[PDB]
């Protein structure tokens, strides 16, 4: 009855991999691999990459390295639907920004359980608004490193700078992330519907919500009817990263949803058009940047953009369509291309 | 283009 790919994470759960070495070397053969097991049909996957692998000797020199733009989150709202404004302050150091994630006013709560830590992270949000170190240029990565470099990933997004010379950082860059606890990144999709990686380069746990694909609008609706305003002001204003949903409110609304806790030396991989959110532990490092594969390209054809924002990020397809979808230029460009996606569909 |  079902397809091939329909058959593969039928129940569109969250995918944990562990590659060998040999297999971790490719990473687009990789992200093709994880595919053909239907992970994409999450939003989210988990890659632990082998134990004889790092990015990195040591993070022993980087207390130093400035955060430009600390932003803190004051969040606003109750029972489970929440918006969280950012109020950017003053530059300041990684040693500054450790200091006061581990002081007794900002660190992380004892707790017995990850379900516990999440209660008091629900509970508790709104409370002493964190500082996030969010948005940080740069990589942890050593030159040298090869395999699943966020710097240099050689997906086709790298043909947004071939053909334009265009840099849009932390979409074809790399951003660092200094978490502290109950630091959140609200609901949201990539730019252009990309995919994205994220490696916790050291730290305490990330953890993560995400809403499959075939669910997304679904999300968006409810999103929509919670605020009416900014759905008015907005086609897609979701993309304004503020939006917090607990994950009782979507079991309420009977949205799906799948739940996933990233440790220090592990990946997570977002597929297109899969709705995350999250919460940091406590003191932490992340690095991630966005990707692209042919998959994508039909997803960033029809991806609703923020119409209100002039500084938002905008991809010009035309160079996609063009390459990777000849017979159908014609017919996109005099907007008459009726391709309906499959969100199981692999490649 | 943009910024993130
Ligand atoms: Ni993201
Ligand atoms: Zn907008």
């Amino acid at each position: 009855m079902a397809s091939e790919s329909e058959t593969l994470n039928p129940s569109a759960r969250i995918m944990t991999f562990y590659p060998t070495m040999e297999e971790f070397r490719n990473f687009s053969r990789y992200i093709a691999y994880i595919e053909s097991q239907g992970a994409h049909r999450a939003g989210l996957a988990k890659v632990v990459p082998p134990k004889e692998w790092k990015p990195r000797a040591s993070y022993d020199d980087i207390d130093d390295l400035v955060i430009p733009a600390p932003i803190q989150q004051l969040v606003t709202g109750q029972s489970g639907l929440f918006t969280q404004y950012n109020i950017q302050k003053k530059a300041m150091t990684v040693r500054e920004f450790r200091k006061i994630a581990n002081s007794d006013k900002y660190c992380t709560p004892r707790y017995s359980e990850f379900e516990e830590l999440e209660r008091k992270y629900w509970k508790n949000l709104t409370f002493n608004p964190p500082i996030y170190g969010a948005d940080v240029n740069g990589t942890l990565y050593e030159k040298h490193v090869d395999e699943w470099n966020i710097g240099r990933l050689r997906t086709i997004l790298d043909l947004v700078e071939k053909e334009s010379g265009i840099t849009i950082e932390g979409v074809n860059t790399p951003y660092l992330y200094f978490g502290m606890w109950k630091t959140s990144f609200a609901w949201h999709t990539e730019d252009m519907d990309l995919y994205s990686i994220n490696y916790l380069h050291f730290g305490e746990p990330k953890s993560w919500y995400s809403v499959p694909p075939e669910h997304g609008k679904r999300l968006e609706r409810l999103a929509k009817g919670f605020f009416p305003g900014s759905a008015q002001s907005c086609e897609a204003f979701l993309r304004h990263k503020m939006t917090l949903i607990s994950p009782l409110m979507l079991k309420k609304y009977g949205i799906p949803f799948d739940k996933v806790t990233q440790e220090a030396g592990e990946f997570m991989i977002t597929f297109p058009y899969g709705y995350h959110a999250g919460f940091n532990h406590g003191f932490n490092c992340a690095e991630s940047t966005n990707f692209a594969t042919r998959r994508w390209i039909e997803y960033g054809k029809q991806a609703v953009l923020c119409s209100c924002r002039k500084d938002m990020v905008k991809i010009s397809m035309d160079v996609f369509v063009r390459k990777f979808q000849p017979e159908r230029y014609k017919l996109w460009k005099a907007g008459k291309d009726n391709t309906v996606i499959d969100h199981t569909l692999p490649t | 283009g943009g910024v993130k």
